[PDB]
RNA sequence: UUGACCUCAAAUCAGGUAGGAGUACCCGCUGAACUUAAGCAUAUCAAUAAGCGGAGGAAAAGAAACCAACCGGGAUUGCCU
RNA sequence: AUUGGCGAGAGACCGAUAGCGAACAAGUACAGUGAUGGAAAGAUGAAAAGAACUUUGAAAAGAGAGUGAAAAAGUACGUGAAAUUGUUGAAAGGGAAGGGCAUUUGAUCAGACA
RNA sequence: UCGAAUUUGGGUAUAGGGGCGAAAGACUAAUCGAACCAUCUAGUAGCUGGUUCCUGCCGAAGUUUCCCUCAGGAUAGCAGA
RNA sequence: GUGGAGGUCAGUGACGAAGCCUAGACCGUAAGGUCGGGUCGAACGGCCUCUAGUGCAGAUCUUGGUGGUAGUAGCAAAUAUUCAAAUGAGAACUUUGAAGACUGAAGUGGGGAAAGGUUCCACGUCAACAGCAGUUGGACGUGGGUUAGUCGAUCCUAAGAG
RNA sequence: AAACUUUCAACAACGGAUCUCUUGGUUCUCGCAUCGAUGAAGAACGCAGCGAAAUGCGAUACGUAAUGUGAAUUGCAGAAUUCCGUGAAUCAUCGAAUCUUUGAACGCACAUUGCGCCCCUUGGUAUUCCAGGGGGCAUGCCUGUUUGAGCGUCAUUU
């Protein structure tokens, strides 16, 4: 009765969709995501985890902001904007 | 003799630098010769090919046949003359691809830029 | 599931949406190398998980 | 493993070694950075020389007594004995250590002619403007070997 | 056709809030073609059009508010140049330059003179 | 009655700063056991891994409460030894 | 100092079961309640010129034709081994088969004559 | 056995040397005399299995001594170079 | 005998390199070497040196592929089917009509919670799928469809969380 | 004698070894120092004339402004006024903008597209109710401004 039967009451989540990530790894009762940690503060991770750390570093995403960093520093952050030749 | 310290003789960074070549990069390296007369004509000797440009093939099967390049075809890195075609099964008529090395440039379509560069390589014109 | 959240909603929404084969004049495109579409999903086969 | 008449080897590999192993494979590398890096500060230092003035001094302990050997800086005795001040000396490229004592006159009256030797075949610019070009000397250890 | 933006940035601010008015009911209308038609390609250029007036009305407005702000302490954040978080925070030249009274008269009296080895 | 002072409060008070990320390298805290000893507890692995806090383009160290015992040397760092 | 980041030059390095897990819509698809786990998968041709048309077929297809330097390259597509399979040809077989030395017979072939 | 120490939904609490146990070492997601996941970790192995071309010449030992030694080592001996 | 490296033979090659096939030929005791033919299509070898991720039959070896087994075990629980017409290339299985039966309201009827997420509905349609079939489908293709002051949520408090 | 079994070969299967490829990996070296409340990194949902994904972007949505180039883009359609030109482009560059829902994530919550407060404004016969538009209200801490508390405490009133 442990096995095929039992399986049969599997329908209710332990987790749901996790705010932060997305993920179903958001516990209801305990109200915290087993990915990231929401909602605390710090998003979790650990040195003993090193592909789910690349599974989620910097640059897995768009990098809407940071993209950009880069050429606006060699350009020594312009302000301005140019102006003109000619042909 | 490769000597500055910024060109690469990588023979695998050059094939990436040339597949993956933006748009703009490709319409240099799609570079037709001009014909002998143009060339004492003009003072140079090649030139990026442009679309309503005079060419003869030079080249390939269809060596001897003239036209005007239909289109530049800088996805494919194949210029389209319309008169070098091909006829099918179904009648239905078809470009070839040419590529700029292999044609000759014989009448030039010249715009105000056209000409500024013809002298900013050094050239003369009629 | 019979009386869902919009969350949940918007989730098979979106799901439905990417459940079409293959817009046909890709295939065509010069390079084109998609043949066909690789995750294409069936309610009765891989369940989503929400 | 103890067998064959061998030398008692003492191999400290026991810890996880292979994570701190440097090859230095930048050898040339840093060889041709540290020549430009000098070349580069030869041509910010003006006609100056790189390096400073540096003193005798006889070195330490019953094994290297025998031998001279430049030390730091020109003790504030040889200084003014020398006929110059350590706020100035300092800016004519003349090292001066406030540390050292003189202790020994031979060595006292070797530095102090040491200064005098330095002065007498050097050149000072202006403060004004001019700067009449006078190309680099590029050491002064070598010129006023010791 | 299509909107220019040299040709926007000379009409009035109400000409230009106008202009998107009539942009907006033209495109609104094409939608309606659309589901008619089995393709208008139409619609692009006049939804980029519309892009291109806000821009102008929003670019307008700005330089209206950076030079009545120019020049003072204290305007709106996002006038305020970007740069770095960090940047932001770095000490001014002046507070950076700064020497103490007695250092000062250090370097006016004893500065690194040029000089030079040969006789 | 009126005005100060000290200490403590409140504001959607005027202006600012902190969080989070990343962490190869750097400053700390904390901290195993497998293992080796042909057993094993001291020891070893290791002042290592995992955990925690904090920085930079480097960090830290740094102008001697130093080394010496010499005819003395002369901030720190790093290499060869 | 630097198995991170930005930009560069390289190699007696690997060559698609190798090299990073990933040369590809790869940290994808898929598994797991979750922490996590995590693949396979590159190559027609110079060029689609990706086979008009005829015929048999319900269709898929077959048969002609046609394209091409080549379909002994047909989007199952370079070369296309092996195990294993069909057909054809040859041969042997009274409870395995295969092997050694030797010769008959059948098949097959080198060289040497001059 | 079937009207109660009854059956059962949802919500909720208890977490791994810990929980929960009308007590069987039972149950704690097909896992329980210590759950699952990753890492230390290529843990150690006097034990088991495997260890990839040809030819030529030479060619053994199961005995001595010491060993927490008796399925292992050191030592001598035999063997090659 | 293999992969890569220095030198050399001004080595072989689109008039066909490498590879693969071949009870065809030759050299070596052997590891192997050479040639013919066929297939093939862009590279490759000899000699002196250098170099190693350098040789497989085994490891209940790793990954992939393939057999004998074998057209075999099997496709037997849930009482059951039959006649005709229509459609269709094709009908034991689709649709319609007729008959025989079943569940027997503690339902094989009529709705919902959880869970699924479009399976609902229409049109088209059979390559795969539904362990016979298929013209049918919860399949494939293409579209349509979920209307609230009063039904729920939202509000309240419970154990509990914080 | 067939069949069948077996062996060899040719042709055809199966399977993907081999050979040759390589916009990838791996290692070395050189140069450089730039995330974030001025909202980062990450998430979610969206955005094309015809897109599921990858890439890119944010209701200005495979992009807007600017600058350089000087005529494409291309699977199909397409516009045509854009070709001696403030001008093509799925171009390059990028100094200006837009930048949904979120996230340290900040009015409160959040298995909810759930529920407050303030200010300006518009409509509804309205300071008070409803609806639309805009702009706001997290925490610790520093400097300062203002308003206060306490026989903590100094003086000053008659
Ligand atoms: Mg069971
Ligand atoms: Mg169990
Ligand atoms: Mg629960
Ligand atoms: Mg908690
Ligand atoms: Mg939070
Ligand atoms: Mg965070
Ligand atoms: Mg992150
Ligand atoms: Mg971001
Ligand atoms: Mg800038
Ligand atoms: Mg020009
Ligand atoms: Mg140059
Ligand atoms: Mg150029
Ligand atoms: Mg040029
Ligand atoms: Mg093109
Ligand atoms: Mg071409
Ligand atoms: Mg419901
Ligand atoms: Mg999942
Ligand atoms: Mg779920
Ligand atoms: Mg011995
Ligand atoms: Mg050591
Ligand atoms: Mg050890
Ligand atoms: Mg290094
Ligand atoms: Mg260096
Ligand atoms: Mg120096
Ligand atoms: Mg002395
Ligand atoms: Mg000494
Ligand atoms: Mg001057
Ligand atoms: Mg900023
Ligand atoms: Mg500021
Ligand atoms: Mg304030
Ligand atoms: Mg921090
Ligand atoms: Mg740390
Ligand atoms: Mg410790
Ligand atoms: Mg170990
Ligand atoms: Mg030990
Ligand atoms: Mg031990
Ligand atoms: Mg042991
Ligand atoms: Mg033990
Ligand atoms: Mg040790
Ligand atoms: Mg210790
Ligand atoms: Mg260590
Ligand atoms: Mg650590
Ligand atoms: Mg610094
Ligand atoms: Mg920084
Ligand atoms: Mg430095
Ligand atoms: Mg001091
Ligand atoms: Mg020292
Ligand atoms: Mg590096
Ligand atoms: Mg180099
Ligand atoms: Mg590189
Ligand atoms: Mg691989
Ligand atoms: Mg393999
Ligand atoms: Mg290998
Ligand atoms: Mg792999
Ligand atoms: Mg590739
Ligand atoms: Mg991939
Ligand atoms: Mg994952
Ligand atoms: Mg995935
Ligand atoms: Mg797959
Ligand atoms: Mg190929
Ligand atoms: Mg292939
Ligand atoms: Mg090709
Ligand atoms: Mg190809
Ligand atoms: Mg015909
Ligand atoms: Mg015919
Ligand atoms: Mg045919
Ligand atoms: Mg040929
Ligand atoms: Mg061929
Ligand atoms: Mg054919
Ligand atoms: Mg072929
Ligand atoms: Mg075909
Ligand atoms: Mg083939
Ligand atoms: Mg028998
Ligand atoms: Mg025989
Ligand atoms: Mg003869
Ligand atoms: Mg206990
Ligand atoms: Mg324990
Ligand atoms: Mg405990
Ligand atoms: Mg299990
Ligand atoms: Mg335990
Ligand atoms: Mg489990
Ligand atoms: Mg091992
Ligand atoms: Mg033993
Ligand atoms: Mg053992
Ligand atoms: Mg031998
Ligand atoms: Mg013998
Ligand atoms: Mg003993
Ligand atoms: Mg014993
Ligand atoms: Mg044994
Ligand atoms: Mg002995
Ligand atoms: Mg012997
Ligand atoms: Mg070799
Ligand atoms: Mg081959
Ligand atoms: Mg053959
Ligand atoms: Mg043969
Ligand atoms: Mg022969
Ligand atoms: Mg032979
Ligand atoms: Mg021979
Ligand atoms: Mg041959
Ligand atoms: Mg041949
Ligand atoms: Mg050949
Ligand atoms: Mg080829
Ligand atoms: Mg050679
Ligand atoms: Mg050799
Ligand atoms: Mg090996
Ligand atoms: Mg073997
Ligand atoms: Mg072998
Ligand atoms: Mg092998
Ligand atoms: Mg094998
Ligand atoms: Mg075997
Ligand atoms: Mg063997
Ligand atoms: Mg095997
Ligand atoms: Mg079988
Ligand atoms: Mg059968
Ligand atoms: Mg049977
Ligand atoms: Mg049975
Ligand atoms: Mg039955
Ligand atoms: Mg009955
Ligand atoms: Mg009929
Ligand atoms: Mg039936
Ligand atoms: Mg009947
Ligand atoms: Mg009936
Ligand atoms: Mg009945
Ligand atoms: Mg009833
Ligand atoms: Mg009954
Ligand atoms: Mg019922
Ligand atoms: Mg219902
Ligand atoms: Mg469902
Ligand atoms: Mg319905
Ligand atoms: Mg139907
Ligand atoms: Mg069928
Ligand atoms: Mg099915
Ligand atoms: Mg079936
Ligand atoms: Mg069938
Ligand atoms: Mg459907
Ligand atoms: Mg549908
Ligand atoms: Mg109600
Ligand atoms: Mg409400
Ligand atoms: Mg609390
Ligand atoms: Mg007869
Ligand atoms: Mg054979
Ligand atoms: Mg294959
Ligand atoms: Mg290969
Ligand atoms: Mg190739
Ligand atoms: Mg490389
Ligand atoms: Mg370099
Ligand atoms: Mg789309
Ligand atoms: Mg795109
Ligand atoms: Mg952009
Ligand atoms: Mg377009
Ligand atoms: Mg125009
Ligand atoms: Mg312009
Ligand atoms: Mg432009
Ligand atoms: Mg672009
Ligand atoms: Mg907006
Ligand atoms: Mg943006
Ligand atoms: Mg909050
Ligand atoms: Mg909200
Ligand atoms: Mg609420
Ligand atoms: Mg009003
Ligand atoms: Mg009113
Ligand atoms: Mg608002
Ligand atoms: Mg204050
Ligand atoms: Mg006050
Ligand atoms: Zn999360």
């Amino acid at each position: 009765g442990k096995g095929t039967p039992s399986f049969g009451k599997r329908h209710n989540k332990s987790h749901t969709l996790c705010n932060r990530c997305g993920r179903r790894s958001f516990h209801v009762q305990k109200k915290t995501c087993s990915s990231c940690g929401y909602p605390a503060a710090k998003t979790r991770s650990y040195n003993w985890g090193a592909k789910a750390k690349r599974r989620h570093t910097t640059g897995t995403g768009r990098m809407r902001y940071l993209k950009h960093v880069s050429r606006r520093f060699k350009n020594g952050f312009q302000t301005g904007s140019a102006s003109k030749a000619s042909a | 003799a490769k000597q500055s310290l910024d060109v690469s003789s990588d023979r695998r960074k050059a094939r990436k630098a040339y597949f993956t070549a933006p748009s703009s990069q490709r319409r240099v390296l799609l570079s037709a010769p001009l014909s002998k007369e143009l060339r004492a004509q003009y003072g140079i000797k090649a030139l990026p090919i442009r679309r309503d440009d005079e060419v003869l093939v030079v080249r390939g099967s269809k060596k001897g046949q003239e036209g005007k390049i239909s289109s530049v075809y800088r996805l494919k890195f194949a210029v389209q003359v319309d008169k070098v075609t091909k006829e099918k099964v179904n009648g239905a008529s078809v470009p070839i691809n040419l590529h700029p090395s292999k044609l000759v440039i014989t009448k030039l379509h010249l715009d105000k830029d056209r000409k500024a560069l013809i002298q900013r390589k050094g050239g003369k014109l009629e | 599931a019979a009386q869902k959240s919009f969350r949940i909603k918007q989730k098979m929404a979106k799901a439905k949406k990417q459940n079409r084969p293959l817009p046909q004049w890709i295939r065509l495109r010069t390079n084109n190398t998609i043949r066909y579409n690789a995750k294409r999903r069936n309610w009765r086969r891989t369940k989503m998980n929400i | 493993a103890i067998s064959k008449n061998l030398p008692i080897l003492k191999n400290h590999f026991r810890k996880h070694w292979q994570e701190r192993v440097k090859v230095h494979f930048d050898q040339a590398g840093k060889k041709v950075s540290r020549r430009n890096a000098r070349a580069t500060r030869a041509a910010k230092i003006a006609p100056r020389p790189l390096d400073l003035l540096r003193p005798v001094v006889r070195a330490p302990t019953v094994k290297y007594n025998r031998k001279v050997r430049a030390g730091r800086g020109f003790t504030l005795a040889e200084v003014k004995a020398a006929g110059l001040t350590a706020a100035y000396a300092r800016t004519i490229g003349i090292a001066v250590d406030h540390r050292r004592q003189n202790r020994n006159q031979e060595i006292f009256d070797a530095n102090v002619q040491r200064l005098k030797e330095y002065q007498s075949k050097i050149i000072v610019f202006p403060r004004n403007g001019k700067a009449p070009e006078a190309e680099q000397v590029l050491s002064a250890a070598a010129t006023f070997p010791i | 056709a299509g909107v220019k933006a040299y040709e926007l940035r000379t009409k009035s601010k109400e000409q230009l809030a106008s202009q998107l008015v009539d942009l907006k009911k033209e495109l609104a209308e094409l939608k309606v073609q659309k589901l008619s038609r089995p393709s208008l390609p139409k619609i692009k250029t006049v939804r980029k059009s519309i892009a291109c007036v806000l821009t102008v009305i929003n670019e307008q407005q700005r330089e209206a508010v950076r030079q009545l702000y120019k020049g003072k302490k204290y305007q709106p954040k996002d006038l305020r140049a970007k740069k770095t978080r960090a940047l932001r925070r770095a000490l001014t030249k002046f507070e950076a330059s700064q020497v103490t009274e007695k250092q000062r008269k250090k370097q006016i009296a004893f500065p690194q003179r040029k000089y030079a080895i040969k006789a």
